[PDB]
């Protein structure tokens, strides 16, 4: 058995959206979803929702 | 931002400000994109004209970084009224693209479920702008944010005097005097999940600032996401 977004976002990096067991992840548009189908990778110099500091 | 602490260098990069023709910061704003601001419907009425000034962090100094510019396009809710206050959303679009450096950066947007959930779902949210400290005071020269509290819709609709309707949202304290206040319309009430930073409301009205008893209310991002789809392209 598998399921629940509710575990830990289901180790999404952002949107979690699970769907018949799974959990199946997305990213906010300028991320691109990583291999790994959980993380997040930012595709652009300056992502939307990330701190433009001294990083 | 009535008791709150001071936004730092890259902290608040979504940060608009709506200044008028005498250049005065009347309202604030979140960056969408490179054209789109986001805004409070009501803010439309405290100027004829006014123009989008972005990478600004104190009014006073110009420290460069800071760059103006001009409203093409004004899509306003159609189903805004002062008799009411909801439907208070708007969405501008600028003539020219902003350009995104330090300090200058879009926020995220979510979708409906996981916004409702995860991020309604958190306990706070952060708020900012270039508004009154204090109520009965000097608008803020610096950008100033503060973290307020997310709180339920019934004790919300119990402590305010008028109605709370589903396209707005309680946020803020209840005896601890720290919330948003007059000129920070418009602002942006953004939720961090993990390391991002995701819209979910904006500054809308409240009764007093920090005012005992009363909290900050804001328009529900969440329930207005189509149709800031529909503007972005367009309609
Ligand atoms: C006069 C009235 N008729 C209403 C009908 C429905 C809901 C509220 C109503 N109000 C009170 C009201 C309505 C809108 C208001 C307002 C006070 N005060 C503001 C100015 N901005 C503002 C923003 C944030 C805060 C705060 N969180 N403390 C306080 C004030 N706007 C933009
Ligand atoms: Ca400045």
């Amino acid at each position: 058995t598998r399921k629940l977004c509710s575990l830990d976002n289901g180790d999404c990096d952002q949107f979690c959206h699970e769907e018949q067991n799974s959990v199946v992840c997305s990213c906010a548009r300028g991320y691109t979803l990583a291999d790994n189908g959980k993380a997040c990778i930012p595709t652009g110099p300056y992502p939307c929702g990330k701190q433009t500091l001294e990083r | 931002i009535v008791g709150g602490q001071e936004c730092k260098d890259g902290e608040c990069p979504w940060q608009a400000l709506l200044i008028n023709e005498e250049n005065e910061g009347f309202c604030g704003g979140t960056i969408l994109s490179e054209f789109y601001i986001l805004t409070a419907a009501h803010c439309l009425y405290q100027a004829k004209r006014f123009k989008v000034r972005v990478g600004d962090r104190n009014t006073e100094q110009e420290e460069g970084g800071e760059a103006v510019h001009e409203v093409e396009v004004v899509i306003k809710h159609n189903r805004f009224t002062k008799e009411t206050y909801d439907f208070d959303i708007a969405v501008l679009r600028l003539k020219t693209p902003i350009t995104f450096r330090m300090n200058v950066a879009p926020a995220c947007l979510p979708e409906r479920d996981w916004a409702e959930s995860t991020l309604m779902t958190q306990k706070t949210g952060i708020v900012s702008g270039f508004g009154r400290t204090h109520e009965k005071g000097r608008q803020s020269t610096r950008l100033k944010m503060l973290e307020v509290p997310y709180v339920d819709r019934n004790s919300c609709k119990l402590s305010s005097s008028f109605i709370i309707t589903q396209n707005m949202f309680c946020a803020g304290y209840d005896t601890k005097q720290e919330d948003a206040c007059q000129g920070d319309s418009g602002g942006p009430h953004v939720t961090r999940f993990k390391d991002t930073y995701f819209v979910t409301g904006i500054v809308s009205w409240g009764e007093g600032c920090a005012r005992k008893g009363k909290y900050g209310i804001y328009t529900k991002v969440t329930a207005f996401l189509k149709w800031i789809d529909r503007s972005m392209k367009t309609r």
